[PDB]
Formats: C-alpha cells, structure tokens, sequence
RNA sequence: ACGGGGAAUCAGGGUUCGAUUCCGGAGAGGGAGCCUGAGAAACGGCUACCACAUCCAAGGAAGGCAGCAGGCGCGCAAAUUACCCACUCCCGACCCGGGGAGGUAGUGACGAAAAAUAACAAUACAGGACUCUUUCGAGGCCCUGUAAUUGGAAUGAGUCCACUUUAAAUCCUUUAACGAGGAUCCAUUGGAGGGCAAGUCUGGUGCCAGCAGCCGCGGUAAUUCCAGCUCCAAUAGCGUAUAUUAAAGUUGCUGCAGUUAAAAAGCUCGUAGUUGGAUCU
C-alpha cells in the first residue's frame, strides 16, 4: 500500500513537556513507603474500592 | 588449566505466578516488618527453609533406627536450635515440619538490633548496621542478615570507635564545633 | 547436499568463492607499485593544535612537499616496506576539508582526552558522514600527559561519549613514536571501506602546480598539475572536471619520473578532434524587513503543518480565471497523465535518454569489462589542460588543493536531476519550495533552485511547498547530468557567508519524466444539510463557474466521498449529493492540480565559505 | 455501581473491565 | 557425534545438553614415507607429492599460530602484540639456569554471592487509633503523610598522605585530612482491557498512524495507538530473539486414546516375538 503516511500520529501530536517532580524514593525506604500506604493506617473508609489508581 | 574454583550457587527460587495477589501482600507484610530491601530478601530466606523441609521430609521416610537418620538428622536439629529458631525440647524431626519464614527472620542482626533496643526502628537498625556501629563480641559487623546465634545473643554492641559508644564524633558534630 | 563429503566439499567452494572475491579489489589501495597511501588527518577539539601531533610521526625517512599553509606531506619507512602519503585539514572548515576528504583512502580523527569534540568539529563531522566515509579512525593525543592513575579513567569516560556518533571503535593514542608505529600498522591492516562512486571515474590529487599562461590580458592560460592518478584507467578522450572551477578539456597528458618511489619526459597520448567531445551543456539548435520575512516564515510555515493547502477562495476575479490552469483527478495514483502535453521552452534545452538503466549498465560495463588505452593507475602523470583562468593558481599557493577528476561519456550536458534528501536536524529554519541551496552532488559544487517533492513509486509526485523534519523529500533541478550512486549536501547562507547544513542524501534517477504536481485546495462550507444533500456556502461565488468544477469529484474532512449535483443559489451556492451523512463539524473541500517545473537559475559558481563557528 | 455498569456493559466492549470491577466490589478486602 | 566423569530441568517416572580447564582418544593445511631414540610414523624434526604462499640480483633460498599475544576473514556471536619465575610444579650435568606451563594485572552486566540510594526528633493537620464527655470537645498514649515545615546528630560513594598487600604494583582490608538538604552525590526497565499486579483520567488521531505473544483495539466520547499525570511489578537491574526443560496424562513404563471428536487391518490361517492352568514339607 500507500508508504506515504508513516510517522502520522508520531509527529502530530502536540508536544507537552514533562513536569518537573521530586526525585521519588529507591530501595527500602520505597518498600517501607508503600507498605505505609497499603497495610498500616489503612484508613476505615469506603471499602471495596480497594483500585488504587481509581480515577473518580 | 587454572587454579580457580567456579563452584557457586543461586541463594534464591522466584516464584511460578508472578502477579498473584495475596503472594504478593503477603511478601511485603514480611517486608515492611523486618525492615528488609526487596522481594529477594523473602525469597532467599523461604529457600533456606525450603532446602530444611526437604532434607527433613527425606530423612522421615527411614526409620528410628537407621543410622544415616539417627546421625544427620541430629545434625540438623543442632543447627537449629543453635541458632535460635528452634527450642531445646522440641528436638523432635517433626517440630522441623512447624517451622515458619518469621522464626528465620527473627534472628537477623538487624531485628536483634532492634529487639535489644540499640535502635528505635527496624530501619534505624539497618542503618546503624551498615553504618559501621554494630560489633558482636568484638568484630564489626557490616552486614544486616548476620544470622545471630544464640551464645552471641548477648554480646551485641556499640563498636568502640563509633561515636554511639566509644566516643569521637563523626563527620558533622565536629565541623560545627570548629564553627563554634 | 547429500553425504557428508558433499557437504565438506559444498562448504569448500563457497569458502573458496567468498575468500577469493574479497581479494579482487584488495590491491585497489597502496601496493608496492604503490598509489600513495593517502591519510587525512583533522582534529575535531580546536584544543588540539595539529603541529603538535605531526612531528611526532614524522620519524622514516621524511619528504615536506611544501604548501601554502598546511605542511601535507609523505612518508617512507622500509623496515615495513609502505608508502604513507599524509595530509592535514582544519575543523569547520568547509572548503580545505570536503575537496581532499573526498578522494582520500583514509581519515585519521584525532579527538581530545577531556569531550569529545567542540561544536565546530561536530559540523564537519556531519558532512564527512553524508558525504562518504573512507576507513576511519579515532585517535587521542593528550592520555598520558594525565597522571598514572588519571588516564585510565579518561579513556573510559571519552569512550561512551563517542558512541553516539562512534558506535564501537577502540581508540589509538598518541604519545609517542612507539604508539605511532602501532598506529601505522593498525591504519595499514584495516577493512577497506569502497567509496562506491570513485571506483568508476578516474581521479587524482594535486602535488605540485605549474602555470604558464597563453595570454596576459585575457587572464586565462594552461596549467602543469602534477599528481598520482588514482581511479581507473586514466582515458586522454575524457572530459576534465575540476571541483571547484568548471569543466574544461585538457590537451596532453605525459608521465615524468616518480619524484617519490618506495625503493629507489615521455610523451605517449596526444588529444584528436575526431574522438573529443564538444562542450555544450545544451543543444545548439532550437535588516528588520527580512526579519518581517522571518516572523511569518515561522508563521506561513505552520500554515502548512495544520492546514495541507488551506487557501483562500478569489472573491473579485471568476473561479474559471483565477484557477484556470488547473485540473481535478478522480483518483490521485490511477489517473492517466500524458508526460509531455505542456513542454516548457527550459525542455527544449535539455537531454533525454532512451532508457537511462539500460544505457548505465552499459556505461558501467565498458570502465571495467572493457580495457582502454588511457594510462593506467599507480603512474605518476602529470598533465597540460587548454584553458584555466588564472585564479586557480595563487590559491592553491594558499594552500587548497585542486582535485580534477575524468567523466564519463553523457556527463557534460543538462537534464532534470531527482535527488533523495532527508533534512538535518541541526538546522531548525523553514526554507520555501523555490529558494537557493547551495548543491555538493558527488564531487560538484553549485548553486541551484530545486523542487521539493515526495517519494512515492507512483508516477505523479505532489509538491510539498517547504522542508519538513521527518519525511524523505526530494529534490529536483536542472544540473549536469551525474550517474548515479552520488552522495548529496546542502548548504545555505545564514550571515557573513557562513553555510549551514540543512540536507543530506543520495541521488535518485536523473530523468525529466517524474511528474511534480502543484495542489491547490478550495475550502468550503456546508450550512444547510439534509438526507444526502448539502447546501455548501462559501467554496464558489458566482453560478456558472459551478458548472465549470462540476466533473471534479468533492472530498470531506472526515472522510466522505462526494460530487457537485447541481447549483441552486445565484449566489455562491450549490447542491452536492454524497454517499455518508455528512456532519455538521465538517469542512467540504475540493483538489485542483497542475504540473509544475523548476527554474533555471543554475551557476556552478559557489562562495568559497568561512571558518565556520557559532553564533 | 458496579452491578449495574456489569448487568449492562457485559456484552459490550468493556465486559472484562466491568468484571474485574465486580468481582473487586464482590471479594473485596 | 570425540567418548566418559558430569550439566539443566524434575513430585515419582522422565527429557535434553555434555566443543569447554579432570581421565581417555585423535590431529597439527590434505594424504604418504622415514631418521634419531627407551619411547614419535614427531610436524615449534626431515623427505616427497597436492594446495596456498614469502624473498630473489631469475641462478636459487626458505615455509606451517587447532601454543601466548596480536591481525585479516567469517559471522548473531567472544579480551592485552602487558608484567614475572615470587607461587604450583616440570626439564637439565643442576641447592644456582630455563619455562607465554603456570602465576599477576588489563578488558569483561557470561554468570554467581553480599549489598547504598537515607535515618531520627519537635511542631501542625479540618489525618487515623486508644480513655472520658449523650455529643460538641477534651491528651506527648500509639501510628501515618502530595508538610519542595524546621532542626542537628550518623555516614559512605568519591578526593586523597601513610601503612599493609606483592616478585614489583594494583584491588580489597586499616588509618590521616576534606567529603550530603531539592542529602541535583535525582534508579532504571517494562507495563495499566483480560489472561496478569495496576486509571472506562485528561489532550491528540479518527479502521489512519499504529498497538496487540493470544483474544482483540482504532470508522469523532479509544479503559488498548501518540503523549501528560497517576498507579503497578521486579529493582542495579530489566526487556527482546532463538535453543531446550517443565507445564505435556498434548508421546502416556508409571500414565493417554481408537462407536459418533484423529483412529480397529475385509476376513481367516500362520513362523519369530510376547504371554501361558492345578500340583512336590
């Protein structure tokens, strides 16, 4: 077929620049970060939403 | 021809079923516990018990009286209760069969660190490990998984040329001195 | 295969075949008859001042043939029995560095220990990698002038910093005359990289240029140029092109003595009139306002990467007027197209060809599978030409040197070139469909005004108005006809003769038959819709014209196929019938299209550029 | 609600999301 | 296809790899013949022939890296033309000489082991939990952070004298001195429809570009493409391709199937094979 269009979309896209953020956390205290998140402290709260990542 | 050694070994068994919930909270419920870095550290100590259990279920099948199960499984037994995670009355070969992943990671030095109260944190005691502050009877230990055995229970310190215990201060307290 | 012995035997044919090949063109390069093994060598970092480095390699036995600026001498050292031949370039340099880069057999780089190169270098540096890369090395001066421990990280942290453009070479240093000599038989016993247009044409290297002219007062006369001869067997019926002068005929060739043999007058071709051929390109019977162009160059540019060809619809002057020229195609591929129904009088004065792969397989045949009488390679030769001006003399006492290389046979005239050209990313300004580029298409050098186009396999070829960053484009002109392969650079002024890369590529099919089109797109509206009918504002204005643009079949923006059915206002309006329901976001639109040629504005006078630096 | 986004997107194309999200609600923890 | 010792995987049975450092065989470009010697059909010995190929003054002369380095070629595919006999041992007339055997460095994310990238405290929260108040709300009692809130205390990575190591060096170990607040001395590789952990959030494209092992996604509201944010998994490592093993009771001895899903020979006789009834203190 038609070669023509290869790098449509690739170079279509409106180019939004990635925003700066602090550095994030490694290793161990990353483990001990989620498991703060996930096991104590749980929060008494609507539960069976358990989606972590849950937009609305 | 050399004169080298290439006899080594893996110290670890990934799992079959990688994204397995319930495996997966159960690892880092263990993780955030004992204070350790990664799924490797759970995975290294679940093949040592492991490698236990089947050394244990092979000797079963002999009898009371054969003499390989009367002298390596009083072999094994010993180790086990020399380090701590078995008792002494419980020296039966089907008290082996009872043990768990937390009695094997109960005897680190980094929770016996925090046991003895040298910490304040399962993570302050991997630090103060690592940091060259911990000696054991009279040697520096530099190394969190040092599984404590249970004559040098007792001999757990401050390494004298730190500034916990012995007592020349460190890189920070002395620069503000001098800014004194 | 069958049995195991027939297998063993199988493999040792096919060994035999390719371990046999692969020596048919070893002895191309510096035998003991010895064509001078010619070694370019430039520093990219402007730390790095090249006299420091020469000298040190200098000493077997040393032969300064004098120049202008640069020391480009020769080398003998028998205790390995080769001949070296080294010459010197400067980066950035345009001029002194892509004329004698281009019939060298090797390049020498000589990288700094700190980075990796400065941002001059790296602009030479792209050139030389579009123009064709002879076998290459890397090199480093300054390592152990670091301390004993210092020098051992300095490598490793250059060796990653090359990569990017050097994905793997090790890197040769230079200290002392003990690495040199590692240096030599590592640039002796490489792997061969055959530059693909210089094995068909028979080039050479300026050594020592004499002249004496005919006549003061017309400043033009006849050179003595002196040098190896390089390519193939050397023809005296030839053309005669130098790289930056023109093309010429020459008169008389002769072979003197080797002024410099490994291990240590005769006229014999005299030119005819009878075989030369005649030198015709044709057939003899028939601040602030450029940046107002600057701002909306940033501008009209990005009118082109939203909106394809988004013009505006002629309010005054009839749709029959304004668009007469031209035509709409039902479908954009497997419409029929005749290729020579409006000749511009540009074509009645160029070439053509019966069939241009047919005649350059045959054109290929006879420089190998035929043997000529020309002198053959390796010789020293020297040569008399008719008539050179006398600028080309004093400035080879500069120091530049004067490449002049034979033709083939159809190389002298004018055709439409289609070249390949990918553009540089170094280079961030919008340039327009007709502009003036400065052309390097294998070893010319010219100013042009090209047609940019797109590469397709179809035979109808849609013009893209300006140069866009991705897509490969092409280029179409009228130039001396160049058999192909050829590697391709463009250049462009900025300010103060600085030339700024912009393309590279190669070349594709000199011919006039590729068929360029100019669109033009007529944007409407639709503003009273039905079931399958539309009333479409705005796209013409009077009524009979309706009727003109009736057969051209309609396009939408989301995809739906329609054509005009009949016009209903006096006004500008019209009935389409279509085969979706159209949407009320929509946008009707219809394609004109017309052939489009390029100018002739052809010179083959070019500039000589700056040092080139930042700004 | 999940079990009305199951009860009407099981057919369409967002039934294994729909009950991957039942299922979640159903189980739960 | 060099064979074994062995290696990978594995419930039990199995399957596949084993050129490769130990033992045994063979061979020094391809065949062949010898000399010497206790031992060789020896190639870092010789003589021929076939194949390549070096010098040459054209009469002649000399070759054999499947030794260590290094080069070319081949290819998806593999390191330094380095130092030393100090170690382990071997040869010799020998306590003394020699050894690219071997040792030591260099290159090396083949692979395997340990293991940093932060810890702590005081505040405040329209955070949670424990005692009281019917409830508002009362507390150093225990925890948590989208606090780029404050605060000192701890330390390596580096930079670097010295010792130690070694044949001599390096490296690690040991110690001076400097060495952390966006502790910018920033952790990456794949993914977020289901298999399968984790967003029908927002913008762009509109059966296009492309994604997708499989099912499927994309035709103007894309949970799947191109991106931004957020989240997930492993983590100094993680994707991809191919070989192979398990999954495979989908090769089945354990342990499969054969009416209709793939499949019982048209029927019978028959030698080899395989299998054969009770019975002896």
């Amino acid at each position: 077929g038609s070669l023509a269009r290869a790098g449509k979309v690739r170079g279509q896209t409106p180019k939004v620049a990635k925003q700066e953020k602090k550095k994030k956390k490694t290793g161990r205290a990353k483990r001990r970060m989620q498991y703060n998140r996930r096991f104590v402290n749980v929060v008494p709260t609507f539960g069976k939403k358990k989606g972590p990542n849950a937009n609305s | 021809p050399v004169a080298r050694s290439w006899v080594c070994r893996k110290t670890y068994v990934t799992p079959r079923r990688p994204f397995e919930k319930s495996r997966l909270d159960q690892e880092l419920k263990l993780i955030g516990e004992y204070g350790l870095r990664n799924k490797r550290e759970v995975w290294r100590v679940k093949f040592t018990l492991a490698k236990i259990r089947k050394a244990a279920r092979e000797l079963l099948t002999l009898d009371e009286k054969d003499p390989r199960r009367l002298f390596e499984g009083n072999a094994l037994l010993r180790r086990l209760v020399r380090i701590g995670v078995l008792d002494e009355g419980k020296m039966k070969l089907d008290y082996i069969l009872g043990l768990k992943i937390e009695d094997f990671l109960e005897r680190r030095l980094q929770t016996q660190v925090f046991k003895l109260g040298l910490a304040k944190s399962i993570h302050h005691a991997r630090v103060l490990i690592r940091q060259r502050h911990i000696r054991v009877r009279k040697q520096v230990v530099n190394i969190p998984s040092f599984i404590v055995r249970l004559d040098s229970q007792k001999h757990i310190d401050f390494s004298l040329r730190s500034p916990y215990g012995g007592g020349r201060p460190g890189r920070v307290k002395r620069k503000n001195a001098k800014k004194g | 295969e069958l049995s195991r012995v027939d297998q063993r035997h199988r493999a040792s044919q096919l060994r035999k075949q390719k371990k046999e090949a692969v020596l048919a063109e070893k002895r191309q390069l510096g035998g003991k008859d010895g064509p001078p093994h010619q070694v370019l060598v430039v520093p990219l970092h402007s730390r790095i001042s090249l006299p420091e480095a020469m000298q040190l390699l200098q000493d077997g036995t040393v032969h300064l043939n004098e120049l202008g600026n640069t020391q480009n001498f020769m080398l003998l050292c028998p205790r390995l029995k080769h001949r070296w031949f080294f010459t010197s370039a400067r980066p950035g340099d345009l001029h002194v560095v892509l004329d004698m880069a281009k019939v060298a057999d090797t390049i020498l780089f000589l990288l700094d220990p700190l980075e990796g190169w400065d941002s001059t270098g790296d602009y030479c540096l792209s050139c030389l990698f579009a123009q064709g890369l002879p076998t290459y090395t890397l090199a480093v001066q300054g390592i152990s002038g670091l301390p004993l421990k210092k020098q051992i990280d300095t490598r490793k942290k250059l060796s990653k910093a090359v990569e990017k453009r050097f994905p793997h070479d090790k890197l040769l240093l230079l200290d002392t005359q003990q690495e040199a000599g590692m240096l030599l038989r590592q640039l002796a016993n490489q792997k061969q990289q055959h530059l693909a247009f210089r094995d068909r044409r028979a080039y050479l290297f300026a050594h020592a240029v004499d002249f004496v002219p005919s006549e003061e007062n017309n400043l033009v006369g006849t050179l003595k140029i002196s040098g190896y001869v390089r390519g193939q067997t050397l023809n005296v019926n030839r053309l005669l092109h130098i790289v930056g002068y023109g093309d010429f005929q020459m008169k008389q060739i002769d072979a003197p003595g080797d002024p410099f043999p490994l291990n240590p007058k005769v006229l014999m071709k005299a030119d005819p009139g009878r075989q030369e051929s005649l030198q015709a390109e044709v057939i003899p019977d028939p601040d602030e306002e450029a940046e107002a162009k600057m701002l909306e160059k940033y501008k009209q540019e990005r009118l082109e990467e939203m909106f394809p060809d988004e013009v505006d619809t002629p309010r005054d002057v009839a749709a029959r007027i304004r668009f007469q020229k031209y035509r709409g195609l039902k479908s954009f591929r497997t419409s029929p197209w005749d290729p020579k129904e409006n000749l511009p009088q540009d074509y009645a004065r160029i070439f053509q060809f019966q069939n241009f792969t047919n005649t350059r397989k045959s054109i290929f045949k006879e420089v190998e599978e035929k043997e000529v009488e020309g002198a053959e390679v390796g010789w020293y030769v020297t040569l008399h030409v008719s008539e050179v001006p006398v600028s080309v003399v004093e400035c080879f006492r500069q120091g530049t040197p004067l490449i002049a290389f034979s033709l083939l046979p159809h190389e002298q005239k004018m055709s439409v070139l289609n070249m390949v050209v990918r553009r540089d990313p170094g280079n961030t300004e919008p340039v327009k469909a007709k502009e003036e580029l400065i052309f390097h298409c294998g070893f010319r050098r010219f100013r042009a005004s090209p047609l940019f186009s797109q590469h397709t396999a179809a035979d109808k070829h849609k013009l893209q108005r300006f140069l866009t960053a991705d897509m490969a484009l092409v280029a179409t002109v009228y130039a001396p006809i160049t058999f192909p392969p050829a590697s391709v650079l463009l250049f462009k002024q900025k300010s103060n003769g600085m030339h700024s890369l912009i393309a590279t590529g190669h070349l594709m099919s000199v011919d006039p038959d590729r068929m360029v089109i100019k669109r033009v797109v007529l944007s409407g509206h639709p503003f009273k819709i039905f079931t399958k009918m539309a009333v479409v504002r705005y796209m013409f204005f009077n009524r009979e014209d309706v009727l003109w643009f009736k057969p051209v079949e309609l396009r939408t923006k989301w995809g739906r196929r329609g054509h005009i059915k009949e016009p209903l206002g006096t006004h500008g309006h019209m009935k389409c019938s279509f085969d979706g329901k159209l949407k009320s976001q929509d946008t009707v639109l219809m394609n004109l299209y017309k052939r489009v040629f390029p100018k002739w504005t052809y010179d083959p006078y070019v500039p000589e550029p700056v040092p080139w630096l930042k700004s | 609600d999940p079990y009305e986004d199951f009860q009407e997107n099981w057919n369409t194309k967002h039934s294994s999301g729909v009950t991957r999200e039942l299922m979640r609600e159903l189980n739960g923890g």
